[PDB]
């Protein structure tokens, strides 16, 4: 973690292999909202969730 | 005569409260009650 | 880029028509429809009672950033559609709610 | 033909003028998916195969 | 973290919010400056 | 209308100021730390 | 895993104990590693000790 100055960002749930036996497998399809009031910090977040 | 200057004086303190109910919204966006305001400001209009 | 009037209605609509194109190669085994916005003041009670009667669909919404808009109806359509519901006000919060 | 470094995408664009020099960004997560026609050369009779 | 006993171990700050640049610091539940907790620091927060 | 004789002495004295630290300090302040090679200004967590 | 392993350390956090593990080098693994018990990944913004 501190011991280097690369601090590592592993995460199990985000792994693939637990992904894929999680769960089984998924048609999505992500809505954005792009409506005015969005602009400003927010649609920047939304920008790095997706 | 009496009231008529009292009910145009009371008529202008529902117009204060319908500029201060109007919510600015960013980037050309709104919402149902500023919709339905722009209509009254019409209404006020045509009191005065 | 941001710009315009809020309409979930038009926005659902498009999605439930994405989700029955079975022309393309498809995965067709769960269906899920995640949106990701800040406050909603209508619930769309409409396009969700014929598009997804029976809640073949599965919804989730995200309120992302601080803001004041109202959570309400977004919580609702999670619910009403056995989704899930996440806020996500900063960035740190990003990489647990957009996994779970 | 299968490789151990990660099958890349696009030509990588990465700005100098804006990498501070000491906070280490994410490396790479992706996984290593190259394909039977992308192997080897694509004919319409491996294409059946 | 909105309680004391969540409020421990590291977390990640990010520079000018570019989700690239971030750096560890240890979490630590802050007491404010100046504050209302008796009356006696609740007269020295209101002299201010 | 009484106030008139004061207004106008703090305005040949904003315009004094302006003139003189025209004179003095412009063009100075245009120089900050960066980070070698980079455009990112560099500070400590609580400096502006 | 990812703690100093210097036994000169001792941080104690409330809750756990560490181990210092012995680490023989080992081929099919191209690192040292021990046989007589399992590491544990905590990802990093995760405290553990909750
Ligand atoms: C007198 C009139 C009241 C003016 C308001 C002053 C009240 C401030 C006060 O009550 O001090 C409380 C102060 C807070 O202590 P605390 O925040 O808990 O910190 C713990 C240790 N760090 O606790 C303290 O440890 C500080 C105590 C310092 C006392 C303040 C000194 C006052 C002296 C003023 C005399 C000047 C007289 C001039 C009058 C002219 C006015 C027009
Ligand atoms: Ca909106």
């Amino acid at each position: 973690s501190r011991t280097p100055n690369k601090i590592d960002l592993y995460d199990v749930r985000r792994r693939p292999w637990y992904i894929q036996g999680a769960a089984s497998p998924k048609d999505m399809l992500i809505l954005v909202d792009v409506s005015g009031s969005v602009s400003g910090l927010t649609l920047k977040l939304i920008r790095t969730s997706v | 005569w009496k009231p008529f200057e009292t009910i145009i004086l009371l008529t202008i303190f529902a117009n204060c409260v319908a500029l201060a109910v109007y919510l600015p919204m960013p980037e050309d966006d709104n919402n149902s009650l500023n919709l339905g305001l722009e209509k009254l400001e019409y209404f006020f209009l045509t009191v005065f | 880029t941001a710009k315009g009037i809020t309409d979930y209605k038009k926005g659902f609509s498009f999605a439930f028509e994405q989700l029955l194109n079975y022309n393309v190669s498809r995965a067709n085994c769960n269906k899920i429809i995640m949106l990701f916005t800040d406050g909603g003041e209508e619930r769309a009670q409409e396009i969700f009672a014929k598009y997804n009667k029976d809640k073949k669909v599965r919804v989730f919404t995200f309120s992302v950033g601080q803001h004041n808009y109202d959570r309400g109806p977004i919580q609702w359509m999670a619910c009403e559609n056995k989704g899930y519901y996440y806020e996500i006000p900063s960035i740190g919060a990003i990489r647990i709610n957009t996994q779970e | 033909n299968l490789q151990p470094k990660p099958i890349g995408v696009g030509i990588p664009t990465i700005n100098l003028r804006k990498r501070r020099p000491n906070v280490q960004n994410p490396k790479s997560q992706e996984p290593v998916t190259l394909d039977f026609l992308d192997a080897e050369l694509e004919n319409d009779i491996k294409v059946e195969i | 973290k909105m309680t004391e006993e969540e409020c421990r171990g590291y977390y990640y700050v990010y520079k000018d919010g570019d989700p690239t640049q971030m750096e560890l610091r240890p979490r630590q539940w802050i007491h404010n400056d100046f504050h209302f907790d008796n009356v006696l620091s609740a007269m020295m927060s209101l002299f201010t | 209308l009484p106030l008139f004789h004061i207004a106008l002495l703090v305005l040949f004295m904003v315009i004094i100021y302006a003139i003189i630290g025209l004179e003095l300090f412009k063009g100075k302040m245009h120089k900050t730390c960066y980070y070698i090679g980079t455009d990112i200004v560099a500070t400590v967590e609580n400096e502006k | 895993a990812k703690d100093d392993l210097d036994p000169e350390k001792n941080d104690s956090e409330p809750g756990s104990q560490r181990i210092k593990p012995v680490f023989i080098d080992d081929a099919n693994f191209r690192r040292q590693v021990s046989y007589q018990h399992a590491a544990v990944h905590i990802p990093t913004d995760i405290y553990e000790g909750s």
